């Protein structure tokens, strides 16, 4: 009684508090995928979608 | 233009008059010659970083 | 000159101080604790936005780059990772509060 | 470009900017208020003719805003662990 | 207000003027570019930083923003690299 109480979500935002809930039920964080440097080139039965060539000379 | 106009059968063609094949093993090698100039910059990137 | 922030205990490019306790800050941490609290923030005694004086002496030097920070997508590899740790740290604490 | 006129919120079609408050005005509207006034009717500074520099000028959140994100996430996280590190230590 | 910087085209969150031609620039970009240039970057009039009028004046997920990074860095990228080929056509 001579303590505060913690508010242990003083200034977090509503981001954060999801953010901080998801490591507090022990999932992983997410990762940015880096399979970008490597391009693998399309197979035969994608060329088709020209968007989907056009993403891999963009990249 | 820059994106209509790519070179096919060693000639300078509009890429929409091509063969559906054609323009596939075009924006296949076109691809290929970017693929070379990274792997070109790379090496040249590794071999600094290394030293 | 180099410094260093109360709160968060990185170098500082804002170099501020209160009036009101001896202690160094960055000008945006210490006005949004302000803005919360209205208080220094290791003295606890009243504070307010005007009480506070500022070195125009030049902040901390650039931390020099990692060989892997000369790429953008490492840098944001690096910044990912960076992350993580920084959350897992504050995630500690608030664990180790509660023991 | 357009621009709203500070005086009074209408667009404005010959902008110029307050130098002392960074305000957009129609050239139409602050020139009668410079000659019966003198002055502008926010910041209530003193503002002459010459000050009047005239105005003559993407899809994604740009990098400097992003950046600016994370900052901000950043310092609610620092003035956070701030605090449990204030409650942890006494 | 929506301001738009003339070096980069970007909305911008710290619109500055230039007096020597009147353009809306980023603080930090025409600073920078005064600092290796000297110029006004689109009158080419002598300029200084002296002569910049400032103009008047929320999160989701830190793994959304750091893609949102990685994607718009690549998009900076790519135009640059355009603009080296288109330049060189």
């Amino acid at each position: 009684t001579h303590l505060p109480v913690p508010d242990y979500d003083a200034f977090l935002t509503k981001c954060m508090l999801k953010e901080m809930d998801r490591m507090k039920k022990k999932e992983e964080m997410g990762k940015l995928d880096m399979s970008r440097c490597e391009l693998p080139a399309p197979s035969a039965v994608k060329g088709v979608d020209r968007k989907l060539w056009a993403k891999v000379l963009r990249n | 233009c820059t994106s209509e106009i790519i070179l096919s059968k060693d000639k300078f063609t509009r890429i929409a008059i091509l063969p559906r094949e054609e323009q596939m093993k075009a924006l296949n090698d076109e691809f290929q010659m970017y693929r070379g100039w990274m792997n070109q910059r790379a090496k040249r990137a590794a071999k600094v970083e290394k030293k | 000159m180099s410094f260093v922030c109360g709160i968060s205990g990185e170098l500082t490019e804002d170099p501020v101080v209160s009036q009101v306790s001896g202690h160094i800050f960055d000008r945006r941490l210490i006005v949004k604790f302000i803005a919360e609290n209205g208080t220094d923030p290791i003295s606890h005694g009243e504070l307010s936005e005007d009480q506070l004086v500022s070195l125009k002496s030049g902040g901390t030097g650039s931390a020099p780059r990692n060989v892997s920070g000369t790429s953008i997508p490492s840098l944001l590899k690096m910044l990912q990772d960076e992350w993580d740790t920084v959350m897992l740290n504050s995630f500690s604490l608030r664990q180790q509060l509660q023991i």
